[PDB]
DNA sequence: AGTGAAAAATCTAAAGCATCACCTTGCTG
DNA sequence: CAGCAAGGTGATGCTTTAGATTTTTCAT
């Protein structure tokens, strides 16, 4: 036991001496000091009594450029649940059982979320168990977790048995919670410390603990010392770089815009010098050059450089996967331990953090949360898209060619990736995360690496502790679940947004399209447009009608437009594309509707709330569709067969293990075996075992909770709009300052401007991540009912808007975010208003937006809504709100919809809409580019999209699409006659990633497994044994009759000596009767032809066939269902009924018997 | 209190097999003169009525024109039960809500009894007068199935054209076409193989032959079928089922236009 | 050395055709008494017993008891080669890892030797009590197969009543309850097409139709199948083989508890 | 027009029913010898020969050696009018691309045309080698099929050995190896049961079990299969349609790299 | 250029159903 | 004494489905 304490104190001394050699002077002298917090880590620090005790050392930066650190010790703790009248006994027992391990145990009340009758004043009395140190916390938690688990199981069984009949002392513990919450999270929650704030640290002597306080009036943000290191190894071609044999020749890093590159001499043949690279004036850096004969002196030079610079923030691309393990092993070869010089250490999560430094990964940001496409979340595409320049790139497979002969190219590539990750960090990522952690209570390491679920978790953590709310523990995936019908479950969900594309084709402002039109809806519009504009003025602008002068004039102008449109109830007219995107329905629906997960009760649980008067006002009823897959095994049969399986014993997992009874197996393996036997039991007694059921369910949402979730999203979007207006005024100030041309005030204004942008982007992104948190599991505030209710109410609103645009035009595309429509231009959308307000003289209100606003106001405004007004006397005021705001888009120039190849099934989130000036506007969830995809269809598909806007009618625009389609089919039917072979060979590569040696899949045949066997028989087995390799391959045609997996020939057969390549292809061809060895012939030309054909079927021809237009290209066939619908549509002999064509005898319906 | 006895239950089996896949709900109605099938099909394109008259039942008795609305997509499973020659006793009541079926073995060894549940319906009824038809053709049922069901696969629509030479079936589809020509026979000895045609004027009607593929499966009822048609009027397919009654398919043609050029 | 001849191959085709669809394994017991296959199926709620007595085979002898548990689906897959008239033979050793099956034609020309990989599993002999059954009824196999396929459409369970007069099948469902009553047909000289009952006391037992539809897969095995049932006693389908032994299908009757009544 | 005349149409529909699976689309050659087609399967590894001589037909009318591009899957949906005894009529095609198909019932009172257009199917030409083969096994095809279908569903590959004491069909596959042996028949005079093997030297050939499953799906067309082989040459499977037609299966020999010996 | 696990969607072989052609057999001219 | 129609039987195309498999989607 003393050896572990010795190891921990040695580790603490190592971290302290590391901090002192990086300038973080531990505050021991008394007095005040200003600081700006940058990091947070738990580290055991001995107290005054020379006793073990945990602490967290905050790191502070000062504006003069001098850092320091401050340790603060506190007692780690959680809360446990106790039975009524059982608070003193359990505390006394656990204090006496672990004297010297528990600092303080006591009771403290916190309001819970699930307790019956809870909204009248009573509160739940929890008990804190606080320890001296975090390892004591871990030991006690793992000691108590099985005990409380079995206690929960036994009290659940006893309560169920008693309720069925009627209608280590540790007998009082019920449920222990907030166990997986980290220590520093708990401190940053309790004592209210975040990062990126200014604090007045006070420390008088060593007896008193350090005192810290927020000081937010110093809104200027200092610059931490940042450093952007990326590496490169001695990689031989067609090989994963080795973590032992390979070693660094070239790194670069960016210390606050100052470049330093470090290079070796045994690899680089001639020395390199300083240079400057500037693609944009904002990106620059002078690259200091260090040259050393040996790589040990390379790593020592880097070590002493970061010792003399002391960089608090270090940033890298794929640090936790490739950089740190490689440099750690490579330094351990030369006997320079990484846990003694820099600080970063191998943690239990597979990640790397230093006690004092920050380790950052821009890949995880640009993948998780930048909302860029999954197909291009690497660093080069982020440099092209976000930062807007083309980064310098080089093929890693042939880096040894210019390791000596062109070292300048290698140096340029290394410094270019370094400067790209550095500037991408400081421009977007750094202020974004620090704005995030203004309200997120953790260091940038974790909050960068966690998911959006954990960020929303931290937000609700903060405001739940503020509102004195005990947390729910993470949910338990309780198997053997049975619903009301008494069946076992396989998978159950809510229903998502039914994202469809009700029709497809080409829709442009210039093109005159059809309008089938119901005059009744325009009778309603003629009788309602006055109220429509009245509501638009009084609610959207929040201005009463008395402050406008030309109201009657614009109203009668709309009357004339609507009447002139009405006079012809069927048109061929030029539309405008009009994007009815209310914009993130889900937060708006939670705001309007007040979905709180605390009560959200059902029947027989609603009666607990004591203010449920017969005038039911809190009874918000909503509908959603529960779907579930179940086996038909009812309660009786499943009960019988579970006793049947209980009767005998079970095979032990351990070899030669003892027999175990039914009560001491793990739940997961017994559930797996029970499901396995029940599947082939019911397979021969019911004729069906996988039965889906999608039923309608009504759930009630309590309307008078303490309501932290709706309050957070409301006040949080409120601060979103406040910071958006602040960014607007400060961007006006920035434009004025850059027109004036001063030096320091423009710098301060730009600092505040990027501060406000990072704030508002962080707020917006976490607002549209509040839905991602509640959508899936792995969350404490996880309710299925929010996801179902919000998703189906969003679908309900979006489909009512669909049906109310169907009678006034041809709505276009239906989504779970917002409709796209095309409207007749005879509808008004803009005019010049004359209002009495001098500051705002003009009002521009789009009339269709106004009518959708008024109909959502009539239909889906919460009239049941409640609110607190005064807490002591339970004053609940009844209000009404509706923030579901259909903000609309301008008339877009073009829009193209794709269609599927299956009847009934419709595409999920696939379309394209174009920008008015002539460029592109928006894609979504679409096949422009994707990992593991052939490159031919991407370039074809982008070419078709970009060669599109010329045309005058539907036949003309489909002819212009057919022009580029005919060009591509001409250059692809020519079998690559006069086009470069390298471009095609890169164009038709297909790459599949394989890892986990060879035993992951077991015994199965896929294309990746077939290519693994092909490389196994190629030259050796070691090229298949090592994991994490992406194999590139092409489908051939010559072995006809084999399945698709066998014909996937890799490309290593294309990269050898030609004669032995011929030998390999004769081996893999199973014949030798040929004499030619052409590369173009072996390729499966028709396979790529039919893949491009399937793409153009999805994109062009089938979307054409759902319209009354000619087939666009006759050079491709069609699906048989499409061909028969096309042949059946155009016959006048099609259908004549009998009810309207011949006289019916009358009305008659059958009665009883 | 409805009772219908039938010594030849195979024809009831065959009529209720002949229209299971056509209609969804069975709008039967019993009366003193006989039982009628005033059922409206779901696709709402054609009409079929069965008329079982009192001269064919072994014991037929009714009280009034009671309408029966049992589901018929649940019906050709009870009527797949009895053998080819059992004795069928179909019973109903004026006040009880359970239809009854009783099948008796010919040698009296396997008696079966079936109950039923009842429910209401709501669907229109068509009324067609007795109008005189231009061309009437008499066809053996087996040859009628051989032509109809087997042109149903090459084609989707059929053209029934009657001229002075004879009746023809010009059915086209997605691959080709079939032009069935008929020749007159006069020196015939037996009526189940005799084809005789009543001529008034040349006519031509287009039909969805898919519905005739539904329709022709009543071949083993009566060995002779009569097809009568005029211009712009539902063609009648009439099966005279062995002096039990008759089954009529009124199928609506499709109007002719000058789409040739 | 184990050499077993049998002139007729029909019965030792149909026994394992009936055993094929219900059991996926086997535990062969070759003893001096004959051949046994006492097996459980996947559900472990029913028992199957193939008994082939030694004297039924023309030439059959043993020297020790063997318990060799090859699966049964593979055997009934491989043994379908010959016909129902072919002469069958099994050849094995005292410690054979793979047995052989010879199928000689009636003209002694088409001669086989078919072998398969063998494994072993848990071999257990559960209690087979020949308790005095309350109701034992013998019906022709064709009629019983027809009535089980008949009642499988209406519902998923049949309740069987044994009385002084005879047997009463009944099947309830959404098509309505259908009941089929058979009395003793002792008026014919053919016992193959007759039904015979022996009776102690009336009981009413409901059975699951997927398992009866798997039991009665042995349609051609016997001219008459007898089945015995008693209060809370498993149904014993006693497939009688005129050549040797028998086949036994034991099923525990499903009776619903008071969870809904 | 131009459909070959024959009083029966059983063969004309059943050969296309059997050929419909292996070959999707092919071309038909008419010459003074008769009708012929050489076709390849989907994977282009096996050849199928059908020769039906004009002198083997009733009587012959033609204009020239002509190749017709008619598909074999959708066109084999109109041939179910022509039963086992329906009569065709033949006449020269003058200038139209349409091939008809007239069907005459034995009553000689109802005709039916079937007009099909022509699409161009380009088929390669080659010369099939002919040589003296080591072993030819002539044996009735019904039992050939009922043995092949039951040794082919357990395995995936087959090895045939031609031996004097017996030709051996080793079924190499996952479940196990099983084999059939055929001696010389000496006590059966009737051709419908006897097996003969005209063989000179032993040889082993390897083939696919699925291919031998699909090849022998033309059993009602013929009565006796002959399998002809030599030292590592493609199998030649002969069916004879009376004395008027012959069909040949010519699948390539899939001999591995000295795996057999 | 992380992995890691769930999972909803997708692909493919196995089973259930009604249908089609054939074999067997009894009644009658 | 054989011709012919009725009943039973086995093969088969088709549709449904159950289990493996694949890409997605968020978790560290
Ligand atoms: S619906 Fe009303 S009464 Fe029911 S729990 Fe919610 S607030 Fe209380
Ligand atoms: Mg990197």
């Amino acid at each position: 036991s003393s050896v572990s304490a010795l190891k921990r104190l040695e580790r603490s001394q190592w971290t302290d001496k590391m901090d002192l050699r990086f300038g973080f002077e531990r505050l021991k002298e008394p007095g005040e000091k200003t600081g700006w917090l940058i990091n947070m880590h738990p580290t055991e620090i001995l107290d005054e009594d020379k006793r073990l005790g945990s602490a967290v050392d905050y790191y502070f930066i000062q504006d003069d450029g001098s850092r320091f650190k401050v340790a603060l010790p506190y007692k780690p703790y959680f809360y446990i649940a106790t039975r009524k009248g059982c608070e003193r006994e359990v505390s006394s027992f656990l204090s006496k059982k672990f004297q010297g391990k528990i600092a303080k145990v006591e009771t403290v009340p916190k309001e819970d979320l699930d307790l019956p009758n809870h909204l009248v004043g009573l509160k739940r009395n929890y008990i804190r168990l606080s320890f001296h140190t975090v390892e004591d916390l871990v030991k006690v938690r793992k000691e108590i977790s099985p005990a409380v688990k079995k206690n929960r199981e036994q009290d659940h069984a006893s309560d169920a048995y008693t309720a069925l009949l009627s209608s280590d002392q540790l007998d009082n513990i019920v449920d222990m919670r907030e166990y997986d919450v980290p220590y520093h999270i708990r401190l940053s929650i309790d004592l209210k410390i975040h990062v990126a704030h200014w604090y007045n640290v006070r420390y008088r002597g060593n007896a008193f603990p350090v005192e810290i306080t927020r000081r937010d009036d110093l809104v200027e943000r200092p610059d931490p010392v940042v450093l952007a290191f990326d590496i490169e190894t001695t990689k031989l071609p067609l090989k994963f770089p080795d973590a032992e044999t390979d070693q660094i020749m070239m790194i670069s890093y960016m210390i606050d815009g100052q470049g330093y590159l470090i290079t070796n001499r045994e690899i680089v043949s001639e020395d390199i010098e300083d240079f400057e690279f500037t693609p944009k004036p904002e990106y620059e850096g002078p690259f200091c050059v260090f040259n050393e004969p040996d790589e040990a002196h390379l790593i020592q030079r880097w070590f002493e450089h970061v010792q003399e610079t002391k960089p608090t923030i270090m940033v890298t691309y794929n640090g936790d996967f490739f950089d740190w393990p490689f440099v750690e092993a490579r330094a351990a070869v030369h006997g320079l331990s990484m846990q003694q010089e820099i600080g970063f250490q191998k943690d239990s999560q597979g990640e790397y953090k230093a006690p004092q430094c920050i380790h950052m990964d821009c890949l995880r940001w640009v993948k998780r949360d930048s909302y860029l496409p999954v197909g291009s979340h690497n660093l080069k595409a982020a440099a092209k898209a976000k930062l807007g320049y083309d980064p310098v790139e080089l093929d890693p497979e042939d880096m040894c060619r210019m390791a000596t002969e062109q070292p300048q190219t290698l140096a340029t590539y290394s410094v270019s990736d370094a400067v790209a990750t550095y500037y991408l960090y400081m421009k977007y990522v750094h202020p974004f995360i620090f704005a995030l952690c203004t309200i997120i209570p953790m260091e940038p390491d974790e909050v960068l690496r966690k998911g959006s679920g954990t960020l929303c978790e931290a937000l609700l953590m903060v405001q739940a502790f503020h509102a004195n709310i005990i947390f729910p523990n993470k949910q338990e995936q309780e198997f053997n679940k049975l619903t009301d019908d008494g069946h076992v479950l396989d998978s159950e969900t809510y229903v998502g947004g039914h994202v469809e594309a009700l029709e497809s084709g080409v829709f442009r402002s210039d093109i005159p399209c059809r309008f089938r039109m119901n005059p009744a809806a325009f009778d309603f519009l003629l009788q309602r447009v006055e109220k429509t504009l009245r509501h638009a003025l009084e609610e959207e602008e929040k201005v009463p009608v008395e402050q406008v002068t030309n109201f009657e004039e614009v109203c009668d102008e709309i009357k004339s437009k609507l009447a002139s449109l009405k006079d012809v109830p069927s048109r061929i007219e030029c539309p405008l594309i009009y994007h009815l995107d209310v914009g993130a329905m889900y937060p708006n629906i939670i705001l309007t509707n007040r979905l709180q997960p605390s009560a959200m009760v059902d029947e027989a649980t609603c009666a607990a709330c004591d203010f449920n008067k017969p005038g039911a006002n809190c009874q918000r009823k909503m509908a959603w569709q529960w779907r579930g897959e179940f086996m038909p095994a009812s309660r009786s049969e499943y009960h019988r067969i579970q006793h049947q399986l209980e009767s005998e014993k079970f095979p032990p997992l351990f070899p030669e293990g003892p027999a175990r009874a039914f009560h001491e197996l793990s739940r997961e393996e017994q559930a797996k075996y029970e499901k396995r036997r029940l599947a082939d039991y019911c397979r021969k007694a019911y004729k069906k075992i996988h039965i889906t059921k999608v039923e309608e369910r009504l759930t009630t949402i309590c309307q008078r909770e303490n309501s932290f979730y709706v309050d957070t999203v409301r006040a949080f979007r409120d601060r979103r709009y406040e910071f958006k207006g602040l960014h607007k005024v400060w961007k006006k100030k920035l434009s004025a300052a850059v027109e004036v041309g001063d030096a320091a005030e423009v710098k301060r204004c730009k600092n505040m401007e990027v501060l406000y942008d990072s704030l508002q982007l962080a707020h917006k992104c976490i607002l549209n991540s509040f839905y991602g948190y509640v959508m899936r599991k792995g969350a404490r505030w996880y309710s299925m009912e929010m996801a179902g209710i919000v998703c189906f109410t969003g679908a309900n609103i979006i489909t009512q808007a669909r049906e109310l645009i169907e009678q006034i035009g041809r709505p276009l595309e239906l989504d779970t975010d917002g409709i796209w429509c095309v409207l007749p231009n005879s509808f008004p959308e803009n005019f010049v208003f004359k209002t009495t307000n001098v500051k705002k003289p003009k009002v521009t209100i789009s009339y269709p937006g106004a009518m959708l606003n008024i109909m959502v106001k009539e239909g889906f405004t919460n009239d049941q809504y409640q609110e607190l007004a005064e807490p002591s006397s339970l004053t609940y005021v009844t209000r009404s709100e509706n923030s579901i705001f259909f903000e609309v888009d301008g008339p877009y120039l073009a829009m193209i919809l794709p269609a599927s190849k299956e009847e009934g099934k419709k595409l999920k989130k696939r379309y394209a809409v174009f920008n008015e000036d002539g460029s592109l506007a928006e894609l979504k969830g679409f096949e422009v580019k994707r990992r593991g995809e052939l490159q031919l269809i991407k370039i074809f598909q982008s070419s078709v999209f970009e060669a599109f806007l010329k045309g005058s009618t539907l036949e003309e625009v489909y002819g212009s699409v057919a022009k580029v389609a005919d060009y591509w089919l001409d250059v692809l039917y020519s079998k690559a006659a006069n086009m470069p072979d390298s471009e095609l060979f890169e164009l038709i590569s297909e790459n599949r990633s394989m890892s986990r040696k060879l035993e992951d899949y077991g015994e199965q045949k896929s294309t990746s497994i077939s290519t693994a066997k092909r490389l196994a028989e190629f030259l050796g087995d070691q090229m298949v044994k090592d994991a994490g390799l992406s194999c590139r391959y092409i489908i051939s045609r010559k072995p006809e009759g084999s399945p698709v997996t066998e014909r996937a020939i890799p490309l290593a057969i294309f990269q050898a000596e030609p004669t032995v390549r011929k030998h390999f292809l004769r081996k893999w061809l199973k014949s030798s009767s040929l004499q030619d060895f052409d590369i173009r012939a072996i390729l499966d030309w028709d396979y790529y032809i039919e893949r491009l054909g399937s793409a153009i079927q999805k994109i062009i021809t089938i979307p054409a066939a759902l319209q009354q237009v000619k087939n666009p290209v006759p050079r491709v066939k069609h699906p048989d269902w499409l061909h028969k619908k096309l042949l059946e549509k155009n016959d006048v002999y099609k259908q004549k009924k009998i009810s309207e064509l011949f006289t019916l005898e009358g009305r008659r319906q059958v009665t009883m018997a | 209190m409805f009772e219908a006895r039938l010594v030849q239950g195979s024809i009831l089996k065959k009529v209720l097999e002949a229209l299971k896949d056509l209609i969804n709900e069975a709008c039967w109605d019993i009366s003193s003169s006989g039982v009628n099938l005033q059922s409206m099909d779901s696709s709402h394109v054609s009409l079929v009525q069965l008329t079982l008259r009192s001269e064919g039942f072994d014991t037929y008795r009714c009280d009034r024109n009671l309408a029966m609305g049992v589901n018929l997509t649940s019906m050709s499973k009870i009527l797949k039960c009895a053998g080819n020659e059992d004795i069928i006793t179909l019973r109903a009541e004026d006040n009880a809500d359970t239809l009854a079926l009783v099948f008796e073995a010919p040698n009296q060894e396997k008696v079966s009894d079936y109950e039923m549940k009842l429910m209401d319906l709501d669907v229109e009824q068509l009324g067609i007068p007795e109008q005189e038809y231009s061309c009437v053709v008499k066809m053996p049922s087996g040859e009628f199935a051989r032509i109809c069901r087997d042109l149903s696969h090459i084609g989707d629509a059929v053209v029934i054209s009657c001229a002075k030479d004879g009746v023809k079936f010009s059915a086209s589809g997605e691959l080709g076409n079939g032009n069935i020509k008929l020749s007159q026979t006069s020196n015939v000895d037996k009526e189940e193989e005799a084809v005789t045609i009543e001529m008034n004027e040349p006519v031509q009607l287009t039909f969805a032959l898919r519905y005739l593929n539904f329709f022709t499966k009543a071949t083993p009822l009566s060995s002779t079928v009569t097809l009568s048609m005029s211009a712009d009027v539902p063609l009648v397919v009439e099966y005279k089922i062995a002096d039990m009654g008759h089954l009529k398919y009124y199928l609506a043609p499709k109007i002719e236009d000058e789409e040739g050029s």
